[PDB]
RNA sequence: AUUCAAACGAGAACUUUGAAGGCCGAAGUGGAGAAGGGUUCCAUGUGAACAGCAGUUGAACAUGGGUCAGUCGGUCCUGAGAGAUGGGCGAGCGCCGUUCCGAAGGGACGGGCGAUGGCCUCCGUUGCCCUCAGCCGAUCGAAAGGGAGUCGGGUUCAGAUCCCCGAAUCCGGAGUGGCGGAGAUGGGCGCCGCGAGGCGUCCAGUGCGGUAACGCGACCGAUCCCGGAGAAGCCGGCGGGAGCCCCGGGGAGAGUUCUCUUUUCUUUGUGAAGGGCAGGGCGCCCUGGAAUGGGUUCGCCCCGAGAGAGGGGCCCGUGCCUUGGAAAGCGUCGCGGUUCCGGCGGCGUCCGGUGAGCUCUCGCUGGCCCUUGAAAAUCCGGGGGAGAGGGUGUAAAUCUCGCGCCGGGCCGUACCCAUAUCCGCAGCAGGUCUCCAAGGUGAACAGCCUCUGGCAUGUUGGAACAAUGUAGGUAAGGGAAGUCGGCAAGCCGGAUCCGUAACUUCGGGAUAAGGAUUGGCUCUAAGGGCUCAGCCGACUUAGAACUGGUGCGGACCAGGGGAAUCCGACUGUUUAAUUAAAACAAAGCAUCGCGAAGGCCCGCGGCGGGUGUUGACGCGAUGUGAUUUCUGCCCAGU
RNA sequence: AAACUCUGGUGGAGGUCCGUAGCGGUCCUGACGUGCGAAUCGGUCGUCCGACCUGGGUAUAGGGGCGAAAGACUAAUCGA
């Protein structure tokens, strides 16, 4: 199997440093450092748990 | 990239003034209409055979044509 | 089946700490995780959140209790014992 | 030289006694077990739920008794599904004759009071 | 972290500007979100109600009293503890209170107390049972706890 | 752990190529980085010195070469903290202190006046006056925290998310705004035209849909106000999606073919950013009203504060399809350029199945805390409604909609990253932070063997096989007689099925002790999905027969046991380099001080500082040391 | 009768046990002892979800610091 290493100066998992595979067309997997998951807004009642529809997270 | 399917505004962005070049890669089973624009390069695949020389000469004269292969 | 003879939730210490330490902290780690019924709501869903601290999983409303349980004896009985002295003033 | 063992693994062998290094547990987690059971046994009875062979209140019942590990596969349930079938068809046959032979008096008594009221 | 009481986040609306300011009362035990505190004279006398002490009546149940008049509360505000308006004094605004530790002392009439004892009682009941949550308990607060004799 | 042959050469155990035999064996002797080094990188040349033998070789020496960015970092933000000014102190260099003893804002909106520039239109610029303001502690502090936005293919002797090619994207800017679209174009009336329509007046227009969740491409608005995101611990369980592995086929090319094998091996793809759809999630809505309670999980959990059952909505979609995109890549077959060649062609780049599998990730749900697990820059939404705009039109103000145009500076970027590029005086068995992780056996990231990749046995060879060593072994009969002492070695060892004492804080002790079994082969039984029957699918357990020179956890991996005493309850820690302990800590117990002008303590000094963002359930100072059971007499001395 | 008690599952607590990486450094009083090394090596060992291990940033400076306390450590230097 190919072993990947990473594509910045970062050596470390730390928060900013995650990543996924990907398959390139020149038959190759390779890393894609992603963006960090959002969030959509919490209700300004702070009293229920679940957060707003209708708005991207 | 952007996938134009009705055939009409396509040669309406082929009139724009910053439509570089077309190209015309005609594969099996399609024949693809690459637009390149400043921003984008729209596409016009159709399935039929006959319609598209129907449009490869219902292109304006001065943006210059390229058969892509 | 009845897992243990007398050693309910502490069980988890093993043959640690003593048998007394081991014994009274029974009746306060039993309480502590205890669930109570939210006198707000109903429902029985009062649970520690930190110490002194309990929050209601239903009505989402957070009360200031006791440390291990839900009401201190020592607040309920000022608790009725302002009540006496409010009406006593304002009379 | 591995495919032909793993070919006679599926077959049973070389996976005896001797052959067996980590535990029962190890090798087979009884949490997955009971999990494949559970999961089995429980779509089971929501087939049988949908398809009106048992109704809400012997489904609830035979819900608990699958997690209080009472049936040891799907065979077994099914099986023990049928006796509880029968039984109270028998006791719906039984308590239906013996109502039509409750009502049928009913008004057969009404049908006598009947010649009462239009005599006098 | 740190301190055994818990907090409560009190809102009020500013008199003076439209703003709402906020405020870290110490939580009397028995106070719930979504509750109205009243703060000031007039005051009814209730649970988790700060008011000055010479408005009370005697043997009334406060906590985080005021030391001196104005300073924001100093008195009676650990987990549990509370101090008890013993006696008033009309003239000369003086009032006795004893505290958690039994000793009474003659504080101005003016100085004010939420009512009520602080929340989180009885915490120092159950044993710490491991040397291990001793450990937490101090690195909450400071370096003092492995105390070699 | 090397061997054979060849080439180059004055010269070969050591260089290079080929072959063979081996090792590392994915927790690597592999591929990449941080710190550090600083040219060691790369090419050519030399063989003086150096590389503890040699050298035709080198990290040596001599010549030259080499590091390319709006998107990767720095730069920006704040963290623990550091540190100016005011002030205070100080003989003094200076020090304290960081919101405290301070006139600490040089900004903004609108209005008013004057003035200018460009078609002084209208707008911009400026001065003055008026009006408003919470700011709140200058500044520094992270190449792992926060932080918009770049990916694919190709290319070098040495550089590539940097160059080339092709696809994108973020931010900033735009009197005359560059163009569209939205704002937006309707109604009443009086006439004409048979009508289809068109006139002259009056009035409206800061969008629209859905019962709702909410939707639609935009859809005015300032000071102020509220909120959100940034922005959160550890652990367990389960689910989804990938990557890998595996299985059944189909091609292409290779290996084997003494015999057998429709065989064995390799290979068999699609970026970012859009669009659509799965698939996940929802404490989102509507209908309705549930006990004979039901729904439901591995566990839970949920319900008249609205369950089931229907019908919707939203979020994430890294998966699939599609634009990109087959043109490119790869695999083969062939033709060229005699060559210089991102040369040019031919087909191919396929169809399925599985999984407590592994890793990554997303999500749901619990557990634990006398532990509650960052700030700020930055960005967004809302509430308000001061204002602004045009009068039915070539409409105006205005637009977070579509497209077009311009710009993105400065610094780092080579290589090593470790049994030879770093630190240990050195090519030193030491030390030094991370990422990726194949097949078989197996519980397993164990050990053992192998593939991808790598290497030459660790600063030398040759010939012998003495004594003493060092490191491995084996020993008749006896079995600790040896010795300070069972030191050292040995025995035991996995799993399955049985069986398990004293004592006990009732949890343990416990894998107690003690037994039996274990291979190969051929079977039988049981355990599931999809449409009674048929069709698919996996592993696992139990039992039986036969069989071998009784051998079978056959290597590897892998607990000697018992009964008593002393000490310390336990886990933990400790004399780096002679002491790991019975010492220290510890929970528990008990004293002592203190209500703030305070206790304890620091400080040369100050309205100084720490505890203290504290307040007796707290802080400070001591002894003892879990539990159990107790803790006697003495206040003359000190 | 009740109080509840038994039996089988489920569940997955713990400064829990065996044990790898890691972090340690018990014994051989082994090797070495002008060493590979001004403290290393082999076998055997301790611990391995917690009072755990660790990088960087930051604070404490010499009669001072810091010390789960050995007069330990404070650049091979520590009863100054």
């Amino acid at each position: 199997v190919q072993r990947l290493t990473y594509r910045r100066r970062l050596s470390y998992n730390t928060a900013s440093n995650k990543t996924r595979l990907s398959r390139t067309p020149g038959n190759r997997i390779v890393y894609l450092y992603t963006k960090k998951v959002g969030k959509a807004p919490k209700s300004a009642c702070g009293v229920c748990p679940g957060r707003l529809r209708g708005v991207r997270a | 990239p952007r996938k134009i399917e009705e055939i009409k505004d396509f040669l309406l962005t082929a009139r724009r003034k910053d439509a570089k070049s077309v190209k015309i890669k005609k594969n099996k089973d399609n024949v693809k209409f690459k637009v390149r624009c400043s921003r984008y390069l729209y596409t016009l695949v159709i399935t039929d055979k006959e319609k598209a020389e129907k449009l490869k000469q219902s292109l304006p004269p001065g943006l210059a044509v390229k058969e892509l292969k | 089946a009845k897992r243990t003879k007398k050693v309910g939730i502490v069980g988890k210490y093993g043959t640690r700490y003593g048998a007394s330490l081991r014994k009274m902290v029974k009746k306060i780690e039993i309480s502590q995780h205890a669930k109570y019924t939210c006198s707000f709501c109903g429902k029985t869903k009062m649970k520690r959140r930190a110490v002194g601290i309990w929050h209601c999983g239903s009505c989402m409303k957070t009360v200031a209790g006791g440390a291990w349980t839900y009401n201190t004896t020592s607040a309920v009985t000022v608790k009725s014992a302002i009540r006496r002295l409010k009406e006593l003033k304002d009379q | 030289r591995c495919r032909k063992n793993t070919l006679a693994r599926r077959k049973g062998r070389h996976m005896g006694i001797g052959k067996r290094k980590g535990t029962a547990n190890a090798r087979m987690p009884e949490k997955v077990t009971w999990m494949r059971r559970m999961r089995i046994l429980r779509r089971l009875l929501r087939r049988y739920r949908e398809s009106k062979k048992i109704d809400r209140h012997m489904y609830h019942s035979l819900y608990l008794k699958v997690k209080g590990n009472v049936f040891k596969n799907k065979r077994i349930l099914m099986e023990h599904i049928h006796k509880l079938k029968a039984d109270k068809a028998r006791k719906k046959l039984l308590a239906d004759q013996a109502e039509a032979r409750r009502s049928k008096t009913k008004e057969a008594r009404k049908r006598r009071e009947e010649r009462l009221q239009a005599k006098k | 972290p740190g301190r055994g009481a818990p907090l409560a986040k009190v809102v009020f609306r500013d008199p003076y500007r439209f703003k709402k300011r906020t405020e870290l009362f110490i939580a009397a035990e028995g106070i719930h979100t979504g509750q109205f505190v009243y703060c000031g004279k007039k005051a009814q006398l209730n649970i988790g109600n700060v008011l000055p002490v010479g408005t009370m009546p005697e043997g009334t149940i406060v906590c985080c009293l005021e030391e001196k008049p104005g300073d924001r509360g100093k008195l009676a505000r650990a987990s549990g503890n509370y101090a008890t308006v013993i006696s008033h004094n009309p003239e000369t605004k003086k009032t006795r209170v004893k505290l958690p530790s039994g000793s009474k002392k003659v504080i101005s009439s003016a100085n004010r107390a939420v009512v009520g004892v602080v929340a989180g009682g009885g915490r120092i009941d159950k044993p710490i049972l491991k040397a291990g949550r001793a450990y937490h308990k101090y690195k909450a607060k400071r370096n003092c706890w492995p105390r070699v004799r």
